Order: C-alpha cells, then structure tokens, then sequence
RNA sequence: UAAGGGAAGUCGGCAAAAUAGAUCCGUAACUUCGGGAAAAGGAUUGGCUCUAAGGGUUGG
RNA sequence: UGUGCGAAAGGGUCCUGUAAGCAGUAGAGUAGCCUUGUUGUUACGAUCUGCUGAGGGUAAGCCCUCCUUCGCCUAGAUUUC
C-alpha cells in the first residue's frame, strides 16, 4: 500500500479515506473528506481556499525551496530489492525529518520576525493616549498613606509605591447589581 | 472548615446544559439550570438571581443565551424570622473582560 | 498497532482515544467484522462448539496496516507527530 | 552526505542561532489598559 | 439565477471544468473530442455558436457576442487568467516530484 | 432534506418538485384580423468608483 | 477517604475557515492644495496583502490530567423469614 494526498487540499490520503472521482478524458482526483469532495463539485478554487496546502504555497507561507524536499519522488524507474538500502534509506527518513523540522521552524520566524516591534509601537500608542486608565490608589488610601507617613518618619512616595505593589498584585473584580433588602 | 457565609465566583457552562433545548425555552432554561447549579454548588434550595444576571442571560433574546457566564454565588444568613431556610445563596453576574480561561475562586471579605 | 511493513510505533489506540470509550491500555483482541454488543459492553468470547468446514478458518491473518486515526471526524494522520510534521509550526509553539 | 556537510555548514554560519524591561512594562500597561476598555464595554452592554 | 438549483450539485447535472477548458484552448484536438462527444443537430444553432471559454453552445452569434459583454463570461475569463488547478500544482504545494530517470 | 435512477408508483403524475420580478434578443399554427402572446426558445441581474444625457433662475 | 464524585481549567482530538484592530509606493477612479506634476501631494475608495491554519466552538452520549484549582463525603426516610 501508500499514503495518497489529497488532489484539494493535500492531507495525507489513507487506505478507506475520502472518495475518488473518475472523468472521462482519463483523469482520476483523490479526496480525503466530503468537505474536499463537495468543494471540487461546487467548482471552488483550491489555490482561493485559505485552509489549503495550495494556497499555503502560493501565498509562500509553506517552505517550498530546501534541500530536504529533494528526497521524496514518484520513482518511475523500480531497484532491485536490497535489504542494506531499505535499512539505509529507513535512517535517512528519520535524518530528513529531524533537520526539515528544525528548517521549517527557522523559516517560520523569519516569517514571523517583525511582530515583537508592531506590537511594541502599538502598545506605545495605546499608553500614550490612555495615561489616565493606569493604576492608581484611592484618595482615603492616600491620605491615611500620608497619615502613616507622618506619625512613622517615612516617605509617601515610598508607601505608596509598596500600596501600588499590592493593589496590583491583588485583582478583584466588580459584580454587577446587589441585593435590595426586604422589608 | 468554610463558614456559612461565603462567596465565590464561578465560571458556568451554559453550552452544555442548553444544548439541543426549545428555542423558545432556551432562557428560561437557562434561569433555570443557573439557580440549580448554585443549589448543587452551596447546598440551598432557596437561590435569588440578580435582575442584572437576568439581563445578561436575556441579553440576546430567548435563545441567544451565551455560552459561558461568570457568577459570584453568596451564601448569606436568611436573618427574616419564621424562615423554613436558615441560608440562602444570591447569585450576581460579574464584569470580567472575557469569561474564559477562569478559574473558581474565593471573594475576599472586605 | 505496529505491523511487519509499517515500522511507525504505535498503539492500537486512536488519536484523541476510542470515542465514547477512551484508551486500550491493556491486551486487546482484533475481530473480523462486528459482534452484537455497543461501547463499553461486556462481550463474551466462546470457543467454537464445532470443528470447523471453511478455509477461513485454516487461513493465516497477515497484517499489513492498522488504522489509527481519529474517529471524532475525518481523521488523517496516524500520530500527533506526523500531525506536527504536516501542519508545521503554530502561533502557539512560538508564545510557548 | 551532502545533507550532512551543508547542515554544518549552516550551524557555522548560524542558520539555527536563537537570539527589554521597558518594553515588558509597556506592554503589561497596554494589556492593563486593555482590560479596562473592556470592562467599559460591559459596563455600556449591561446598561 | 439558477435553474433547478436544489439538484445542482448532481453528477447528472455536472459542467466542463476549467482545465479541461485550458486544454481546448491549447489544442483543438482536445475540443474536436469533446465536441465528437455531443451530437451537432441537438445543438442550440446547430453548434455553430460556441464558447470555449464558457464551454457553452448558443443560438445565434448575436447571442454570443451578447453573453461575451457579462459577467459570467468575464469570471471565466479572469479564471482562466489566473490558471485552472491541476495535479502538477497539487504536487508542488506538497513539494513532490516525479523520478523518471 | 435525501446518494444513484427519474413515473418503473397509482384507476389516474394525486401530492410534491420545477417556473416565477425586471432589462434585452426573439416569438408558430390558427383567427371573428380584435387576438393567440408573458406563446415557444434564449442573454443577463451583486458591490464599488466613475462618465454621459434629461431642468429652473440671474447676468449682457 | 477513594485509582472517589462534581464544577472549572489545561492539554489533546475534531468542525469552520483566517477574528477585532492597525498598517501598506496594492487598489479602478474622483476632488482639492501647491512644486502644476516628475509614486506631484493630500483626501475618499468595493476589494487585496501582512500581522493570522488565525479567531471561534469542542460533550451536551469525545479522550487524558493523585502530581492545575475549588468544593462534597461515613447521610436522611421507609421496609424486611
Ligand atoms: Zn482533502
């Protein structure tokens, strides 16, 4: 037996999977699912289809160029069996897969370098123009902080900072409502 | 070891108790199954929603109930005399940014 | 799970587990067909009462391949490593 | 082979090299901030 | 609009797809094939008004010209500007190859 | 709602499905010349950005 | 009193099909300001591209989780040679 893939999508293709469609200029398309079934019957573009392999490639969001691609093929021409070249080739399948991954993760971040300074700038705006939502004590909280300050000697820029400390590493959140009493 | 009164908030997962349920029953379904589960979470049959809780179960209409919901869940002494419950539980709905990824915690005192 | 010609090592169990039943964490029995009962059930296996006629019976069962994909839907990886190497990387492996 | 010679090669060149507190704080305050216009949000849904 | 739109997805109601549309527009043994296929007198116009990109028979070559100004016609057009799907690109957004020697 | 088939069903296509608005091409026999006729058979229809035509008043 | 039960959550597995928002010498054209055109410029503008197989859902009859949190427990009532 082999593993097909998909003629839609591109999903590896097992053994019972899916539903294969024959026309009569000689051409036969293998389908993994209905869903890649019922699109190609509603005539829909693969390469258009956001969740496909097509359209993967041709938006350069898969690694297309690398060395380690070179190694799978239709091999048209059969070898003579040799068990030295099927244990061989069985370690060189796990030696390609291991470096593809590695490869495909670096090419992944250099897709994916620049959003650490999108965000960076974004969150500098959203800060600049929204100062007044940080953070910030209570008046009564402040004026027993300055109280404290006065009877111990100590700083009230020092108090509050701690006060400020506390609050945030205590989050609470506010319920809507509340019970009227009866009478 | 927990006293009588206490409060803790909840994350309720309405989806699953609403599913496949009459459309126009899903809300009042869902009045329903919120009062049970703060029956079975406190251990008191006498539950009194907030109207602001009502508001955000009804918020999309009769079956626009939404999936997950966070509640605060008080258990409180019923003070009136001549009370067949000693306890009851008062369930108020919370402004949390999204309800999800929450766990259940216990509201502090003061 | 693991065959003569398919070297992948691996466990009769789907990905995601057997649905609505979980995982086959013990000695298990391949049945041709289908037997009467549903999920979870209690079977009862009987030797025959009879010696047997058929050829069927006489014949040796060589497995080339066992399906292990997910039966919660339309399931096309065998292992959660071969869905890592086909999807590739994820948003979620880099915030990890 | 040649797989094996080009993948040293490219680890010393550094194909596989992996590489601010102002900007943590920065983006914990947005994210704060974020927080709080959503809470804003329920507030106007809810009355 | 659609006639009959609830069976439209049927085998029995299926349309020429836009490869093999690339194909008659390449060769026209392809076309000669697909058209030995159809008998000529049940034609609309004795099939001698034909669009290939629409792979469409009409009734007379002002109605052809006619369709040519729509948009279905530029759909395809635009299509097939684009290019059909096939399997070579099926292959290539997998990154496999044939080996012939 | 239903794959494939498409009236094989039934006394009987009963019931259902199919058609349908508008613009344009086009429209037979028959006829009391008025009709038939929306006969039949076809092409098309979204969004957006434009262009052109269709008026009134004042001014030498 | 447990390899317990329940409610959440995390992970998985599936379904859909690429979220809000921001940005772009992408964008048919149109109108202003001036260097009167030299992406002239600014503005509007379906859509496209990137951030983004992302966002959302996932047991209600899917799976895993002493070792991710919180809670519950040796009852109550009735009957029996
Ligand atoms: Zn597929």
């Amino acid at each position: 037996m082999r593993i097909e893939n998909c003629f839609f999508c591109g999903r590896p293709a097992w053994p019972s999977k899916g539903i294969t469609f024959m026309r009569n200029d000689g051409k036969a398309f293998r389908f993994c699912r209905s869903k890649c079934h019922k699109n190609f019957k509603m005539k829909r573009n693969p390469r258009k289809l956001k969740w496909t392999k097509a359209y993967r490639k041709n938006a350069g969001k898969e690694m297309v160029v690398d060395s380690t691609l070179q190694f799978a093929a239709r091999r048209n021409v059969p070898v003579r069996y040799n068990r030295e070249l099927w244990q061989k080739t069985l370690k060189a399948m796990e030696r390609i897969s291991e470096i593809r991954a590695r490869r495909e993760r670096v090419f992944y971040k250099k897709r994916m370098a620049g959003k650490r300074a999108r965000e960076v700038a974004a969150a500098r705006k959203l800060v600049a123009e929204n100062e007044h939502l940080l953070p910030r004590l209570r008046g009564s909280e402040k004026r027993r902080l300055a109280e404290l300050a006065a009877e111990r000697g100590v700083d009230v820029e020092e108090l509050e900072r701690e006060e400020l400390a506390k609050l945030a590493s205590k989050k609470k959140s506010k319920a809507f409502g509340g019970e009227v009493r009866r009478v | 070891a927990i006293a009588d009164v206490v409060a803790r908030e909840y994350t309720i997962h309405l989806h699953k108790r609403l599913h496949g349920v009459t459309f126009k029953k899903r809300a009042p379904r869902a009045i329903k199954e919120i009062k049970k589960f703060a029956q079975k979470a406190m251990g008191t049959s006498d539950v009194r929603l907030d109207p602001q809780l009502n508001k955000k179960v009804w918020e999309q209409g009769i079956k626009g109930v939404p999936f997950r919901i966070r509640v605060r869940i008080s258990r409180r002494r019923n003070d009136e005399e001549g009370a067949k419950e000693k306890l009851y539980s008062y369930v108020q709905a919370v402004n949390v940014k999204n309800p999800k990824g929450l766990l259940t915690s216990v509201v502090e005192e003061e | 799970a693991s065959t003569e010609t398919d070297l992948t090592k691996k466990k009769i169990t789907p990905m995601g587990g057997f649905v609505r039943y979980g995982e086959v964490n013990n000695d298990y029995v391949m049945i041709k067909g289908s037997v009467p009962g549903v999920k979870k059930r209690i079977m009862t296996l009987r030797k025959s009462l009879f010696t047997h006629t058929s050829r069927k019976a006489l014949e040796k069962v060589e497995l080339k391949w066992i399906d292990t994909s997910s039966e919660f839907g339309h399931g096309a990886f065998q292992t959660a490593a071969e869905k890592k190497q086909f999807m590739g990387t994820l948003k979620k492996d880099l915030q990890t | 082979q040649a797989l094996e010679e080009e993948e040293e090669r490219l680890e010393k060149e550094g194909f596989y090299d992996e590489d601010d507190e102002e900007e943590e704080e920065i983006l914990q305050k947005a994210e704060y901030i974020r927080e709080q216009h959503a809470l804003i949000r329920n507030e106007a849904k809810m009355r | 609009g659609v006639f009959a739109k609830r069976t439209m997805t049927k085998t029995r109601r299926r349309l020429r797809d836009l490869d093999q549309i690339e194909r008659d527009l390449r060769s026209p043994r392809h076309l000669q094939q697909y058209k030995e296929t159809k008998a000529a007198e049940d034609l609309p116009g004795l099939g001698l008004y034909y669009c290939i990109e629409c792979a469409k028979w009409f009734e007379s070559e002002t109605s052809l010209v006619g369709h040519r100004k729509g948009k279905p016609h530029k759909r395809r057009l635009k299509q097939l500007k684009e290019g059909a799907y096939t399997h070579e690109e099926a292959m290539a957004a997998i990154g496999y190859r044939i080996d012939n020697g």
